[PDB]
């Protein structure tokens, strides 16, 4: 069993999500902006986070750098809106990229792989 | 009234008689055509070719009436503007001919074509960008849906609200995009007179059925109930459309919309006030361009305000917000 | 190898020995980063704010050795070029120290941005309207099918096929809209050296399964088996994906697809040659362009036309078409 | 019983339609260009059309007017791929404008319409 973590705007967006990774076998506790994602991952125990970007607070590139320098060995996955190839400074603290199509069988390798 | 020696030094004109015969072909109107006065004199219109309608026209206001300025023809690689006139001979004051003028049109719209749709482009760029985003958001949902949908299989029916609906959020939301990517590829434009109110109302009846579901007290006030404008009527419609579309579910349920139509010596004001959530002083232009809410103005700035003129701002007021705007009965005023 | 007076009016540079700490800051160095040699001297450089992935680089480097130039790297408000040179010392000849080298950058990729992005919007203009169109063509299918399969009701299972790879035809179309809808957003650009052909298989490697499916007589020759190149090898990753892509069905059932790799003296030529239909004296360049087929290159033209340089034209020959692109090994040179 | 001619580009586009309107009460028989559009309404008796513009051959612009001067009293319905608000100053010779949305409940009420 393990718990992820996943951040995005649109209520409707997460809530896909949601259940189609309790399909393939884990947990998925919700959060929304970049200031309550962080209260969500301090005082407890998560092994994974995905994030998007252009969100009100501040920007999933700043999200994901909070996460790093707190926690060193943090598991950072980006998913951001307007996914292409991980081209701007931020990412390359975050860890894997990845692109949103309503294919979802790309992050679940993914997901996967960074777990062992 | 006398002289008809002058008569021919200038732009362009046409008389069609109570069939579509012509009596004067202008020479100015000679070049821009091709042809000499005599060897189309009394010879009907229609009969020229990639011509047609310019006829077509002349012939509704033979039945109609009531004349029309156009704006915005092609004929061949020529952009144009027409004037249609219809006459009476006082003599007999009967039903007698129509008055085409056309004015010297393309030196002109492809020089004020250049300081708007070289700006065009731009926003086209950033906003192409930033909206083409707006794409896949519902893109991943509906096409992710299919790929949620397909593994039950079959579900008991009530997979078809959580379907359609958000299918078809993005669907009026593809049209509210094609729409605006409308306001790249045309500038047709066709000026008429018509009773507003005649307008306003016409709209109203085809809503009704709807705002007769979410139970609204809908109000109507106007200081003048005959009130006419010269404007392209097919088109200060869709401005009306949406404002209207918005000022619906903007006050939704058990919500109320206050349409006013107010007379003023030289221009009208039609507003469209709705009550609930206003918009900040921010946002008091800052929605004009393309940009959406928690809408898509955007065309109906430029339609009242580039096409015929004018404005289409809005306010706050009495817990609420107005959509407002402003056009000279004649454009003739420009 | 001495003087080191001179050493300090020049550009910017910085020493990390084998834990991550600076021996010389550069004097442009300070300005550029606030803060004066004394006190930074002998500090770490991940310790610093806005900083991070400097240090995170020096770091791979000391494990994988070979140095990196890197093109594109946001600094607070300011754009960058770095160039990192892991070196040793001949007298121990021990794997001793790191050098960063900076370049003043930013009065020039703005500079040569507005004679690329102002340019960008045009394009984003046309072409957004014109594919623009082709995006409700498979939508009014696709969503036109939820308003066809939603009153069977269930079908015998078949509309399976019929819905997700229509469905599909145009969801990878999105992906090939939005993946042009980046070659705007962006301009991270990382060059390494590599054997290329090391790069070549790699790629085939991820494809492999399905050029098994279809049967297909892959041929790769090359007379170089040891050939490297300065470059974004992540990027010019994608370029090959993409000849390759294209000529996977171009040639399809029991077709053919020849890749060349062949060695000149300062630069190297990669080619994809495929059989069937070519394209003709036209399409030369005319597939450039945004512009697709009966494709969607675009990026792959800038990406080594623009990004590396070169050139990624095609041409026909044996019944057939080829893929081709050329790019010097060091960038160095331009 | 009536019977359309319903002309348009893409082989996956035209077969939608055909069994749209064959589900209200019609007979749909399909042309591809213009120059064979107009094959399959001289010899023969149809009460309406239904066409786009952007197509091989000649533009449906061009194809609507062919039909106009031929039949004085001919149906033109048209339909392009990149449909709005009726702007094109030949489209005033043809009838009516429908606009291309997978919602086909439009062209139902203006097919039904221009038949009596």
């Amino acid at each position: 069993m393990k718990r992820i973590l996943v951040v995005d705007d649109e209520p409707n967006i997460r809530e896909l999500l949601k259940e189609e990774l309790q399909e393939e076998g884990y947990e998925i506790d919700t959060a929304e902006n970049g200031e309550e994602a962080l209260k969500k991952f301090f005082s407890g125990n998560y092994d994974l986070v995905i994030l998007d970007i252009e969100m009100p607070g501040i920007s999933g590139l700043e999200v994901a750098g909070e996460i790093r320098k707190k926690k060193k060995d943090a598991k950072i996955i980006l998913l951001t809106a307007y996914s292409h190839y991980r081209s701007d400074m931020s990412s390359w603290a975050a860890d894997e990229y990845v692109v949103k199509s309503f294919n979802f069988d790309e992050l679940k390798e993914k997901v996967k792989k960074l777990l062992s | 009234f006398s002289e008809s020696i002058l008569e021919s030094l200038e732009t362009a004109i046409i008389t069609l008689s109570k069939d579509g015969r012509i009596t004067e072909w202008n020479k100015k109107a000679e070049q821009l055509f091709g042809l000499k006065k005599e060897n189309v004199l009394g010879r009907r219109l229609k009969d020229l070719p990639d011509f047609e309608e310019i006829g077509s026209v002349a012939e509704s206001v033979f039945e109609n009436k009531e004349p029309v300025f156009l704006n915005f023809y092609k004929f061949g690689e020529r952009y144009f503007n027409i004037r249609f006139s219809p006459f009476r001979n006082a003599k007999t004051q009967l039903l007698e001919g129509v008055i085409i003028t056309i004015d010297d049109v393309t030196e002109l719209y492809k020089y004020e074509e250049e300081r708007k749709r070289r700006e065009r482009l731009s926003i086209l760029g950033e906003m192409t960008a930033r909206v083409a985003h707006e794409i896949r958001n519902p893109i991943t949902i509906i096409g992710g849906f299919i790929m949620r949908m397909k593994k039950h299989l079959d579900d008991p029916e009530t997979l078809k609200k959580y379907i359609n609906i958000i299918t078809n959020e993005l669907s009026r939301l593809e049209t509210i995009v094609k729409e605006i990517l409308e306001y790249s590829k045309e500038r047709v434009l066709e000026f008429t007179e018509f009773n507003l109110n005649e307008l306003i109302r016409e709209v109203y009846v085809l809503f009704e059925e709807k705002i007769r579901k979410m139970n609204i007290d809908f109000c109507f006030e106007t200081d003048n109930e005959d009130l006419r404008v010269e404007a392209d009527r097919t088109r200060i419609k869709q401005v009306l459309i949406n404002l209207v579309q918005n000022a619906i579910e903007a006050t939704g349920e058990n919500g109320k919309i206050k349409i006013t139509s107010e007379d003023m010596y030289t221009k009208v004001r039609v507003s469209v006030w709705n009550s609930g959530p206003p918009i900040p002083e921010e946002l008091k232009e800052k929605i004009f361009s393309p940009f959406f809410t928690t809408l898509g103005l955007s065309i109906c700035r430029k339609i009242i305000e580039d096409e015929h003129g004018g404005k289409i701002w809005t306010e706050n007021r009495e817990n609420g917000v107005v959509f407002i705007f402003e056009i000279p009965k004649t454009p003739e005023k420009r």
